[PDB]
DNA sequence: ATCACATATTGGA
DNA sequence: TCCAATATGTGATATAATATAGAT
DNA sequence: ATCACATATTGGAG
DNA sequence: CTCCAATATGTGATATAATATA
């Protein structure tokens, strides 16, 4: 709270010290709950769903059921993702072919942060720095991964040229 | 004939100018990441210039 | 000649590759051509022409 | 239909509905639950009585849970092989379809009975609606309209077998 | 980009 | 206070044969 | 920068 | 001329991070 005064403050984005402590408490509870969930020999998909729900529930239990911490976490991830929309429009246009959208990335990153990052949080450490680093690095990874198949979206438009790509591609070899 | 290269450069520099809260060096590298030897020739032919 | 993916006649690149002697390129019956053909009030015969030549596989 | 909510530093909802109508930003599920009264609120008889009557007559067709997708032979998809990498040629419509599927999956993997954050679910429904609208619009604007459209090209006209093209001489 | 059609404001009356 | 004019914005839509081809 | 699972290749006998 | 067992090798899926602000 003392360091937050200097920088420009956005009320939705700011993380109070109490919220950091709530996340740390949830981290301890998550770490002690992980082995029990791992020992359960049930199917792995239902187990991942259960892990996600249980970790959400430990955060809610430390939050007195207010769900405010989860709202602020979603807002953090949403801001980090949507900041790259205007700047990195090319990679988003390409990723549209791969059925990957900004909100899809936000939801997947939310699941990953709650499941595979919050347990890794260090004691008496700032959550916001770790979260910023991991989210920005995951966005870099997403934009810079070599996908197995290159994608060609046939543009069925004739605004300028006489024949569009789908037209000729149909008539030639199909 | 050189206009497609200018369009590519303008896209990259618009990306870097509009970049927010990220490593500037990284985006500057992305400017020249996919520049390939056959880019100009392929763009010249396919664009029917 | 070769039928399109939609089961309708379409041009092939065989004449370009010198696999065929003449073009074998299908003619299009335009909308204006349909209007002019409609002078004969036998729409059944026109539909039979279009179906057997293009639209219907069984009739062909 | 779009859902938007703001939060405080502590996390309490702080929008306070100062400049927005009470009916706006409720969500698509709230819209379906409150569709009749909202329809009565916003319909103007003078200009839209016929449209409101058409909606009354077809109340069943207004909301649907299943989306059709047409044959893949109409949606060109080629799995071409390249030296540097394989390539997939598809019409844009396919993308949209795929998008929808992905969304519904991410909505169905989470238990619908368990209460979840609205910010995670309702904007997904709104984006799904946008994608479906774009699917319909693209089907009309590409496959079914104009000289390129199946209506003018092949429904009235057609490429004709047993045809010839000749020069004329006296 | 030409033609149509429809809103949104605004200077004007 | 209202309104018609201006302005912005929305929307349909387009010939005729034809050369191809985005870290470890 | 691993790792669990799938596959062509060697070892072996019948 | 099959069938067995096992080995070394390939391929998909996953994993890495700790200076905050429409």
């Amino acid at each position: 709270n003392q360091a937050s005064k200097g920088k420009k403050i956005n009320i939705e984005l700011q993380v109070t010290d109490n919220l950091n402590k709530i996340y740390l408490k949830s981290s301890v509870l998550m770490r002690i709950l992980i082995p029990i969930l791992c020992d359960f020999n049930c199917d792995d998909d239902i187990n991942e769903v259960l892990v996600y729900d249980i970790f959400k529930e430990v955060i809610k239990s430390f939050d007195d059921g207010k769900k405010n911490a989860l709202n602020k976490l979603y807002k953090i991830i949403y801001s980090r993702v949507f900041e790259t929309k205007y700047s990195d429009v090319v990679i988003w246009t390409y990723l549209k072919n791969m059925s990957t959208d900004l909100m899809i990335i936000v939801k997947d990153y939310f699941k990953v942060i709650i499941k595979k990052i919050f347990p890794k949080l260090k004691h008496n450490s700032s959550v916001i720095s770790y979260l910023d680093v991991v989210i920005k690095q995951k966005l870099k990874y997403l934009f810079t991964f070599k996908y197995p198949i290159s994608y060609k979206p046939l543009k069925a438009e004739t605004t300028d040229d006489e024949e569009l790509s789908e037209q000729e591609r149909m008539e030639i070899n199909l | 004939l050189l206009h497609p290269l200018l369009i590519k450069f303008s896209k990259g520099t618009y990306r870097v100018l509009n970049n927010r809260n990220s490593n500037k060096f990284e985006k500057i590298k992305t400017i020249f990441s996919n520049i390939q030897e056959g880019f100009l020739v392929k763009k010249i032919i396919n664009n029917e210039l | 000649s070769f039928m399109n993916l939609r089961g309708l006649p379409a041009k092939s690149k065989n004449f370009k590759e010198h696999k065929d002697l003449y073009s074998k390129t299908p003619v299009r019956i335009g909308n204006m051509e349909i209007s002019n053909l409609s002078l004969t009030n036998e729409m059944g015969s026109i539909m039979d022409m279009l179906n057997s030549y293009s639209n219907n596989e069984t009739n062909r | 239909i779009n859902y938007q909510q703001s939060i405080d530093q502590n996390g309490e909802n702080i929008d306070l509905t100062e400049e927005i109508g009470e009916d706006d930003y409720i969500g698509l599920v709230k819209f379906k639950d409150n569709f009749d009264d909202l329809l009565e609120k916003y319909t103007d008889k003078k200009k839209y009585q016929k449209e409101y009557d058409f909606l009354i007559e077809n109340h069943d067709k207004i909301f649907i849970n299943k989306l059709p997708v047409f044959s893949h032979k109409l949606r060109p998809a080629t799995l071409l092989t390249g030296s540097k990498g394989k390539v997939l040629a598809f019409d844009e419509i396919n993308n949209y379809y795929n998008f929808v599927i992905e969304y519904i999956n991410q909505i169905n993997e989470g238990v619908v009975s368990d209460d979840s954050i609205d910010l995670l679910l309702l904007p997904l429904l709104y984006n799904m609606q946008f994608y479906a609208n774009n699917i319909l619009t693209r089907i009309i604007s590409e496959y079914l309209r104009g000289k390129k459209g199946f209506l003018r090209k092949n429904i009235m006209g057609s490429r004709i077998n047993f045809s010839a093209r000749n020069v004329i001489t006296p």
